[PDB]
């Protein structure tokens, strides 16, 4: 139902 | 207590690290050196061990690390390689499920999705800084992946290739942070060059960076842009390929309040550039995705559903479709009286004419640095940023104008499919690895041999997402033991989503509209 | 939905009410009329049926209602009589118990304590106003009680007495709201009159307003204040009694870091005024409580522990004390060689010399209008008000000065005992009702015949109050079936608390200090 | 552990 977000990088 | 790490780590070194992270470091350092000796790898970088003992993770990992200073900022790009250890159990998480008035808790092991928390990453970054000396560095996430406990560590070839691929990606991300120029149709659009493409009805699986099989019914091959009459590049031999998309088509049994009952669910399972190209960027990815669209837009995917006539062991034989149809029976497809015309009729009555395009999304896959933007684009705190990155990537391909087809803020690029994906493989009668996804709708109908009640119990498990996913995962595993066999190994899980039809319209039309014409090789069926 | 009661109840009447509230109303109205006919009851008041159908309760009740206007305010005093119906099940409450890392929910029926919520009462008030017309009236809570499902409704004698007692209390509460004069030592302290008292070692139980037995080992009888030489009041005959307190003494097995292991827990189970007096007020209650203090302060309670020598069936025979002592055996108390001296020795080694005074507190008991102040005085939102009422009650008895003995704001009047009380009765070999409290420490030791492990499991159940009370209640019931028998009926539950030693000092000394001298009848043992 | 309070009267 919800979207968790990990520590992505470069694009943001 | 956890704040005593500020004292614990102030000075000195210790004797520690798990047996797999120890062995993994030793083989990876060996491989680095051989790659340098053979001149395949450049000697500009470091490999590091991240310990569960020395620092704050549940699972140890090796870190593929490269660095450069970019416009005064120290930048490090890291691609973690998780090392699960079969002898080490991390305390489980409590999954409390509110089943209406009944509350029950299931305890379960943390998978790489649960392990790779935001703090897990932040701890990886801190350790690297301790190991590189770059205490003020910024660290780029190239996407964690995992090298599973199960197999023997002696496969130097695969391990070498993992380092090679991981450093490739690290160089890309330093470059793209450095402002490197994007992939575009303009680079392909020679004034004397054109594209062409075909659908491969493979008869075989394709394999990820660790050698595990990936389901594909159709491999779409986009030919190298070129033209007869161009200057030949000396005495050369090459495959005329630019890129490819791996996909499969299921037949989902869907609701209706006149359409037939099954949906042609076209699923992308992998996106690859031709092997001669080294870089992996969003523009390259996005351009290749147009390969799946053409599967149903210009050509007809339904050929992939033909039964393997003459082969007794076809677990996904189309004849099974008769169990969901009004026949409530397997269609006799073993017989000399079964024709192409009869096949088409089964589909006329059972399968909807309008294709649906969706794809897997895997934060831990071979393309994780990129998969992650497409995943965050599904929803969450940074959806707007992920979407902005994706639309920018297509505009880089076409020179602007994606926005002339649709509003990305009214039409988010990828929607959730809800039911997520359990990945794994099973062994066949000769011991080969096959994708567990084979028990799809036709697969499951044959597995139960027409027992529709058994099929529907399974089918509801794979569709009703009001049911907590742990409950669904347990029943999915129960069904594999009964129908697939006990020789089943589970691998890293993944998300699925639906590509917005307007994203698709804009990508395909925008490329065609700027003149990068592609011919179909299968000019007529 | 529940707010549609504003439409549902606007007009008209309906056909409704449960079978027990229907029968109860009919018998209670009959009894009212007979009491008027015999001139025992005054015809100044009303009896009302409260329905679970017509209005917002789980349990129906009859209402004993009296009214008067006091200084311009319409005041109604109500004493509800709950009518549990064996054929009607109210939905159960979810009891979630957090057993460390294990969470489990027990569903259970609402008892009168759970039923008589603040809103239950407010709804009772509203219905009375609909039935009396006094829509702007204030309603006084005389204490709800219950008339249990189990027995046959044909006991007109008891039912008449219940109305009589309930209207008595209603008149008291209108009076005490009206400013009526308090009970005091000054009324007893004739210039020619003195008190005296004795301890009755009964050999029999005493019974509440519905005829159920109440445990008592000692009945303390306070004699009528008078003196020889006073004018005889014509040709009269009367019992020379003022009041009485029912109590019992357990032997609790208590911790220590030199004292013997058992505590002389003196428990008040009931407080009664002599039958010739009609009023029931706090001052009368408080004055009578001094009767329990004298049990150990002047006299010696230990005589109540003597075994019933010559009686084989003594379930609480002191000989059992040898199982908690270093003997780990029953003392042979059946023999001609067992002496008073040996008895005293058992106690010298096993029972502590310092008495502890505590009492039951029951919101649904025969004295509930008063029990409720002593219960709220234990703690909670209105503890300060309940305490103020209690200290005022003693000051009314003595003409002020309770405050010269101690600070009630440093020393709250009653402390919680924690383990609450399950009430009920069991049938003996002739079918008589006996108090379930008989399996006390000596009782339980004989019941297990020396099996200390069985005893300790039970004993921990009755002492460790970190254990949710439902778990304790279930094990307590399991132990009665094994040790008491299956002929066990459970009745309304109650609280227990400890009387602050300073409250006790002040009550006893303040009465003695104002000259209301009481002689002991048992001048020496 | 906690003390609930019902709707007592007269004394408060």
């Amino acid at each position: 139902p919800q979207f968790g977000v990990g520590q992505g990088s470069g694009f943001y | 207590a956890g704040n005593l790490n500020s004292i614990f780590q102030r000075s000195g070194r210790t004797d520690g690290g798990d047996a797999r992270a120890s062995e993994a470091l030793a083989v990876f350092n060996k491989l680095k050196e051989e790659a340098i000796a053979q001149q395949d790898l450049h000697d500009d970088f470091l490999v590091f061990r991240f310990d569960r003992d020395q620092n704050r993770v549940g699972y140890s990992a090796l870190l593929v690390v490269k660095r450069a200073a970019i416009n005064g900022q120290q930048v490090i790009v890291t691609r973690p390689l998780v090392m699960p250890n079969d002898q080490i159990t991390l305390p489980t998480k409590k999954l409390t499920i509110q089943n209406g008035m009944h509350q029950e808790t299931i305890e379960a092991e943390a998978d790489v999705q649960d392990v790779f928390t935001t703090q897990y990453w932040n701890r990886i970054c801190d350790s690297i800084r301790q190991q590189t000396g770059k205490h003020d560095a910024m660290v780029i996430n190239a996407g964690p992946t995992v090298i599973p406990a199960d197999f023997d560590l002696k496969d130097e070839l695969v391990l070498k290739q993992l380092l090679i691929k991981s450093v490739n990606l690290c160089d890309d991300m330093l470059a793209k942070r450095s402002g490197e120029q994007p992939f575009s149709v303009a680079m392909l659009k020679g004034t004397d060059e054109t594209l062409a493409a075909r659908l491969n009805f493979t008869g075989k699986p394709m394999h990820d960076s660790l050698g595990y099989p990936i389901r594909s019914d159709i491999l779409v091959s986009l030919n190298r842009v070129k033209k007869p009459g161009q200057q030949e590049n000396e005495f050369y031999e090459a495959e005329d390929k630019l890129n490819q998309v791996s996909c499969f088509v299921n037949l989902e049994y869907t609701p209706q309040p006149q359409l037939p009952p099954l949906t042609p669910a076209i699923v992308i399972t992998d996106v690859r550039q031709a092997e001669w190209l080294k870089a992996n960027t969003m523009e390259l990815y996005l351009f290749a995705l147009s390969n799946a669209f053409r599967v149903t837009a210009n050509q007809s995917w339904a050929r992939s559903l033909l039964p393997q006539l003459g082969k007794v062991k076809d677990m996904r034989d189309i004849g099974a479709i008769g169990y969901l149809s009004r026949l409530a029976a397997r269609v006799e497809t073993k017989t000399e009286t079964f024709t192409d015309q009869n096949f088409a009729e089964l589909l006329y009555n059972m399968v909807r004419p309008s294709p649906v395009f969706m794809s897997d999304l895997n934060r831990f896959g071979d393309n994780a640095a990129i998969e992650n933007v497409f995943i965050d684009a599904l929803g969450g705190v940074n959806q707007q940023r992920a979407v902005a990155a994706i639309i920018a990537g297509v505009n880089n391909l076409i020179g602007g104008g994606f926005e002339k087809f649709f509003d990305h803020n009214t039409m988010p690029i990828i929607q959730p499919y809800g039911t997520d994906i359990q990945l794994g493989y099973y062994l066949d009668g000769e011991g080969e690895k096959q994708d567990r996804r084979d028990l799809d709708v036709l697969g499951a109908l044959n597995a139960s041999d027409g027992n529709i009640q058994e099929w529907m119990s399974w089918y509801g498990t794979q569709c009703n997402v009001a049911v907590h996913p742990e409950l669904r995962a347990r029943q999915s595993k129960n069904f594999d033991r009964q129908y697939l066999g006990n020789s089943v190994t589970y691998t890293t899980r993944a998300h699925r989503g639906i590509w917005n039809p307007k994203f698709i319209e804009a990508l395909d039309k925008a490329i065609a509209s700027v003149g990068l014409t592609v011919a179909m090789d299968n000019v007529a069926q």
